[PDB]
């Protein structure tokens, strides 16, 4: 059953925001962070925790092919008014069991970056987001 | 030469348009009149030539309608009233176009009309198609639709007639989409029609009109060619895949004819170096998304052996290498394997309760 | 290519040119000689293929002088300057000019007497025969495509 | 479409500051960080959050070729009068889609260097600021 | 049998027939992970891509990289190039040539000379994807 | 045909003809980084910019090294030259020159001997911008 | 496997067709000849494993030219052309063609008389023979499995 070639690749993934490939994608990663009390119940030497709820996070990387941050929430963002966007990342390499598809949705960025550069450097730009809602396509 | 130094502000209201024109689609009619022969381009409606006669008029109207946008361009040809269709036939050669119509015709003509496409295709390898009535050509350079009397308005337009708006509906097609089940709004009705006896109909070959669903819609958009051998395939009878592959072939001339035809030695290296050059363009083409990847180019063995065999070489105990490597005298021979995606046009959906 | 005949005649000439005495190219007329001769002669060739048409050449050309009177061996030590002048850098041969990479000389003797010898080596590369096929300009090219 | 060669380089930047154009510069910078409030709303265990508004960051490093930095604002500072300038960075890279263009306005900034020096090390002068306002022109 | 010999070698640079050329090579070199399986003693290795290497070496006939890649190297743009490589020894039965392409040079030779010596030029290259025609 | 043997080679640097020299060598190095495009298994480069490097060998027939750079060292301020180089073979059919501007020494060798040797130095160089002349 | 008779035949053919002069292949017919005749004969063979089934041949085969008149020296230098012209790739014996790797010539004088010595080296590939038993194909197979 298991073997090394099973081993899921990121050279293999693809991301879609707002509907529209991104083809300059470096890196996605979203999670979701529990919210746990202590309580101690008498007699029990053994704390324990009780669940209330999750909070959501997460961040793109991509290459600094075209100025694509920008046209999305530049000009709302002076206005006054927050966009929602939806993202699906699907994981295809084809030697492990098919693949994975999730769809985040909710997803609100947490700053824009006007101009980044150095000399003799490639340009790269992460965005950090945060989501409230998902759903599971395809999972393995 | 140099003038005094000018300012000037223009102000032009360039918002004037509805249903834009695609850039691709190209209509060619002939016709038989008294007035305005010769041809006569028409690339809206604004401009068109007022000594014609009402059914011309209504012929062109019927032409200047299409699916989604409009034909780039409407080449009208007029012939006088007793004459060959040889000439005009031999002017429209230099002249480039898509598809062709003839909406008045006798039986005779359409025998010529297909001899032509057919010798065109063939012959000269130029990819061209023509609409006609009730031809029962076997090409797939050959549309024929064949329903009777379609009431569009309060006029029993004769099907000849109504061929010029299946070439414009045709022709307004975008690429990504076919034609079927497409509705037509000006058309009323149909004449009565079984469904068993419509689907063997379409399944001898046949352009139709059917009444489905809400209205009147075209049953398939398969072509006139109806027996397939092992080197042509079944999806050479959609009408969609064969204009994707023409456009292709079209394409590749500026290629192949504008350098590669009588400018260089004709020796295997050229070969091989006019091979990697197709292959590369057709890589751009996969990354385009309008063909799907892994497009194969390479010498066509079976027509070159063929070539060799109508000489006088004893094809015997020849090497595939030493047969790939012998000089074809001035002709090239090459082979190419490109696939293209069709519409949905078939579902089959499995409830479990 | 380049013959050797005519590096052989080119050098013939040189050495007639500036020289008196007579020049042969054989060993009986040089016996018969009554002294003071030159002695021409290719040494050895040696040929390598340094690319798929060319072929690279190392030719070792000598001279001998050979001074029969007696008390004759200051004037080949005289004759030694002059041929010095003559082949420091390169030689022309049929519009083409020749490198000399290197010069060597020695005094041995042979047989009963004591000869000087000249040499030095010519380096050059050189193209071998070969066929070509003659074909005509491309004029029909046919291309069908399908599945 | 994407490919290597379209990827922006730091090399074809170059940056205007009061409309003087500096040839000297090592790297420029310009971010926007969001405001967000948590908000929980009962009934839903994923929490969000409410928009608020933004602040503006970023710094330049430059070569100590030449004493400009001092000329700008030394003299106003001890005076008490802070002034407010208005930077222009050009990314205009051959292989890439054109070139990108942003205005960053209302600057002020953070510090003044008056010296800094090493034995064996070449100088550089580093000087991040804040900003509230921005123009997009020339946006791929 | 006979082995075939690199003399019969022929090189296409850029669509242009490349005279001179004292020996080419083209090599794929792959990326493996080291992965650790529980259990098992051996170590096995996934693999995760690829790197196209290569070399050419060519007499210094004439100044062909200058105009090749000269200027547009000064302006900022790099260009990349197809080359074709055939071996054909008439002692072997068969014949095969290699496409390679999107070829990116790693230098360029000004010039290089020393007395007594005949120039020679060698340029290392990196490239992406090959293709394979007349296969033995 | 016929390669340029390198013993027709002349350089002049600074303005004055080198008479004494070995050999002379000048070279581009191209940088580039490695980028990772999703979905591909080839591995693809980006070209970011090049350094000039070369060196000169000449015998040490006199004190030309100090005389040029030795006390502009010294006191602080480092001197940048020009330098042009000729290769003209008789065979071959035409000549070639170059013009290498901005050079800079890496450094400098006071004395050097050996019982038995002729003394040769070697001086490392740098440059960033070329001109080309009677190209080939 | 390849004979090299069959060579030597191959180059006797060849010289006989491109010179008018005679070709001898043993000593005693050269000595008997009235003036300017050939000598073949294959120098010295190499023959080293390089697989388990073939080997690795090389070949030197050496052309000799002995004008006895006197004043042929320049026939010799002219004959010298000629014999380069013919051997500059590879020949073909038995509808197999062998790489030729260097050429080498040199004029040096053996007994009395100057001679020409021309010489060139074949590389190629060669199976040495085995015999090998026939087995006929299985048509049985039994697989008792246990503890």
């Amino acid at each position: 059953n298991m073997e090394a070639r099973n081993v899921m690749s990121g050279t293999w993934g693809e991301l879609w925001l707002d509907g529209n490939k991104v083809a300059e994608v470096k890196k996605f990663q979203a999670k979701m962070e529990f919210t746990k009390e202590d309580i101690i119940i008498a007699g029990q030497m053994g704390t324990d925790t009780k669940y209330m709820g999750y909070k959501g996070k997460g961040s793109i990387t991509l290459y600094h092919v075209s100025s694509r941050m920008h046209k999305l929430i530049g000009e709302k963002i002076k206005r006054g008014s927050e966009p929602r966007f939806v993202a699906i990342s699907k994981l295809n390499d084809p030697d492990s069991y098919g693949a994975e598809r999730i769809a985040v949705k909710n997803i609100a960025f947490d700053d824009l970056t006007l101009a980044d550069w150095e000399v003799g450097v490639k340009g790269e730009i992460e965005a950090p987001f945060t989501f409230t809602e998902y759903d599971f396509l395809d999972i393995i | 030469a140099i003038g005094l130094p000018s300012i000037n502000i223009s102000f032009k209201e360039l918002a004037t348009t509805v249903k834009e024109r695609s850039a691709r689609g190209i209509i060619a009619m002939v016709l038989k009149d008294a007035k305005a022969l010769g041809l006569n381009e028409i690339h809206e409606k604004e401009d068109i030539p007022v000594d014609l006669s009402a059914e011309n008029k209504e012929y062109i109207n019927l032409a200047l309608m299409g699916n989604v946008n409009t034909p780039n361009k409407l080449l009208v040809y007029v012939i006088e009233g007793e004459a060959d269709i040889q000439t005009a036939l031999d002017f429209l050669e230099t002249k480039e176009f898509n598809y062709l119509c003839m909406p008045k015709a006798v039986e005779a003509d359409k025998t010529a009309i297909k001899n032509w496409i057919i010798k065109l295709r063939d012959i000269d390898k130029v990819k061209v198609k023509a609409v006609l009535g009730k031809v029962v050509g076997n090409h797939e350079g050959i549309i024929n639709f064949t329903t009777e009397d379609v009431l569009v308005g309060e006029k029993k337009y004769s099907v000849d007639e109504f061929t010029s708006r299946v070439a414009g509906l045709i022709a307004g097609t975008p690429l990504s989409q076919s034609v079927t089940y497409t509705k037509l709004s000006d058309v009323v009705d149909i004449p009565k029609m079984t469904k068993v006896d419509a689907e063997s109909r379409v399944n001898k070959g046949e352009l139709i009109l059917i009444k489905e669903a809400g209205a009147i819609r075209i049953a398939r958009g398969v072509n006139s060619l109806t027996e397939l051998t092992a080197e042509k395939g079944e999806m050479f009878q959609k009408i969609k895949i064969v204009d994707t592959l023409d456009i292709i072939h079209s394409d590749i001339r500026k290629v192949i004819i504008d350098d590669y035809i009588g400018k260089v030695t004709n020796s295997y290296d050229n070969k091989c170096l006019l091979i990697v050059a197709i292959k590369s363009y057709l890589e751009e083409l996969e990354k385009s998304a309008l063909i799907e990847s892994d497009s194969t180019v390479e010498i066509d063995f079976e027509a070159q052996k063929s070539y060799l065999k109508s000489k006088g070489v004893d094809l015997s105990y020849m090497t595939l290498q030493e047969i790939k490597e012998a000089n074809t005298g001035s002709k090239v021979f090459l082979k190419a394997k490109i696939k293209v995606l069709d519409a949905m046009e078939d579902i089959d959906l499995s409830i479990e309760i | 290519m380049l013959k050797y005949k005519e590096i052989l005649e080119t050098i013939i000439e040189i050495l007639k040119k500036n020289f008196t005495e007579s020049i042969f190219i054989d060993d009986e007329s040089v016996q018969g000689s009554e002294g003071s001769c030159f002695f021409v002669s290719i040494l050895s060739v040696i040929c390598t293929p340094v690319m798929l048409n060319t072929n690279n050449k190392d030719i070792v050309i000598s001279i001998k002088y050979l001074p029969k009177p007696q008390s004759k061996s200051i004037r080949m030590y005289e004759i030694s300057d002059e041929l010095n002048k003559l082949f420091n850098r390169n030689i022309k041969v049929t519009d083409r000019k020749l490198n000399i990479t290197k010069l060597e000389q020695s005094i041995k003797k042979e047989e009963s007497i004591y000869v000087l010898n000249f040499t030095f080596t010519l380096n050059y590369l050189d193209s071998v025969y070969e066929e070509d096929v003659v074909y005509e300009n491309m004029k029909e090219i046919n291309l069908n495509l399908g599945e």
